[PDB]
């Protein structure tokens, strides 16, 4: 729509805060989405059917 | 130190009907910049009426010992929290401000920064 | 080497389960404790300092096993 | 009406293509107009396929209830042609004395039996039935080893199941089931057969 990223300098400086995704964030985005995915695994030995019997029964 | 200022004309004191007893949401229009803003104002302390020219100044800082910018007579304090012709959403605790339009003069703004209002009737 | 490198909530419970009962039988304490008299509160001080003399024997259900030191695990 | 005497022939030539024979592609798909060559005659057996592996022998006996004598019509041409597998696609069902005649002559010739209205839909292309794939002998040994599982202890599918009876599976084989999901679409499960 506007605001060319020719080197990251246009004359109105505010325009680069439209969709800011700066690469300190996107690497912290992956190290969080990895670790949130790794944490939310089924912990081994977790009475898996006994969770199922409550969650159908309740 | 001023981020942004102009003279504004409040046109709808409350656009969709009075919802609160102490806060009414104004709709204004600038003078020759054409910055629409949708500002909430505590009207119990500072009553505003239809068609009232009032100044508005957005400042990052105010400079009782350092002798603050106090020529104005209604001062809030809040942070910008969204930039979406740019909109520029400012929140004042709960009181929203959606200063809009013409991104060349809006250049001083950013996100996550503390912002004062300094209003004054005319 | 193939199971999860995260200490599960069932392994943290039993490691705190038996390190509490070990330290309630005058075991040598590894954390130079600061007045905690509940043996369970000593054991969480042992876990966070990562000094527990316990190796988890993880049984794959075929019968093979795989050891894991409590130093060598990622607690939450 | 002929939506059958054709789609049955369409189904079994989808069926024996899935079981790994050599049906040429033009022989596979027929519109009804390609089968309107014979369409008036067969209502008022002229339909028998022999196909070989990359060899089954289907039968459409026009009798509704196939008796022992009707099997015995082509018990002899079964052993004449040295063919080993057969199919008997029936109209109503077998007589309850005739189904033993299959299992009396069990290890010599196979001759599985289907109904007509069982075969009028291809249950493989049903949306609820996922893609069963028969696994090879070496595909079992890399399965059991990865999970360290004995041949038994796998989830089990019956031998008389409609998809095991489709794919033509004896006891001891292991199918691989690709159950489609929404996040992955590749939820793979295996089944030993009974």
């Amino acid at each position: 729509k506007y605001g060319i990223n020719d080197n990251g300098t246009t004359e109105p400086r505010v325009l680069y805060q439209l969709d800011r995704i700066t690469p300190t964030q996107v690497e912290k985005f992956l190290e969080t989405c990895r670790d949130k995915y790794m944490r939310a695994q089924m912990e081994p030995g977790s009475a898996v059917g006994a969770l199922c019997a409550q969650s159908i029964g309740e | 130190g001023i981020l942004f200022e102009d003279i504004f004309d409040v046109k709808d004191i409350d656009p969709e009907g009075k919802k609160f007893d102490r806060v009414s949401r104004l709709h204004c229009e600038s003078e020759s910049f054409k910055m629409d803003l949708i500002l909430d104002v505590n009207i119990q302390i500072y009553p505003v009426d239809l068609g009232d020219k009032f100044r508005l100044v957005i400042a990052s800082t105010l400079y009782d010992r350092p002798s603050r910018a106090d020529q104005f007579e209604y001062v809030m304090y809040g942070k910008v929290y969204r930039i979406e012709r740019l909109s520029a959403y400012v929140s004042y605790g709960g009181l929203l401000m959606r200063l809009q339009g013409d991104a060349n003069n809006l250049h001083g703004f950013e996100v996550d920064s503390r912002v004062y209002l300094l209003m004054k009737k005319l | 080497r193939i199971t999860t490198p995260y200490m599960t909530k069932y392994e943290r419970a039993r490691v705190l389960g038996t390190r509490a009962l070990q330290i309630a039988m005058c075991a040598p304490v590894m954390v130079e404790l600061e007045g905690e008299t509940d043996p369970l509160l000593i054991a969480m001080k042992e876990l966070k300092a990562r000094k527990i003399p316990i190796i988890i024997r993880r049984y794959l259900p075929d019968g093979s096993y795989e050891d894991w030191g409590v130093d060598e695990l990622i607690i939450t | 009406e002929t939506y059958r005497l054709w789609k049955i022939r369409k189904t079994i030539m989808q069926l024996c293509h899935d079981r790994g024979y050599l049906v040429t592609q033009d022989e596979l798909d027929q519109t009804l107009e390609e089968f309107k060559a014979q369409s008036g005659d067969k209502p008022s057996t002229d339909l028998t396929v022999l196909v070989a592996h990359n060899q089954m022998f289907v039968f459409f006996p026009e009798e509704p209830k196939v008796g022992i004598k009707t099997i015995k019509v082509y018990c002899q041409r079964m052993q004449e042609e040295n063919i080993t597998r057969a199919l008997i696609v029936v109209q109503q069902g077998m007589t309850p004395s005739a189904k033993q005649s299959l299992v009396d002559m069990a290890p010599k010739y196979i001759l599985e039996q289907f109904l007509q209205q069982e075969l009028l839909i291809n249950i493989t292309e049903h949306e609820l039935v996922p893609e069963h794939v028969v696994m090879t002998k070496e595909e079992v040994t890399e399965l059991l080893a990865r999970y360290k599982l004995r041949e038994n202890q796998l989830p089990r599918i019956q031998a008389g199941d409609p998809v095991a009876r489709y794919f033509g599976i004896k006891r001891g084989q292991v199918v691989k089931i690709i159950r489609p999901s929404e996040t992955a679409g590749r939820y793979i499960t295996y089944r030993l057969v009974q």
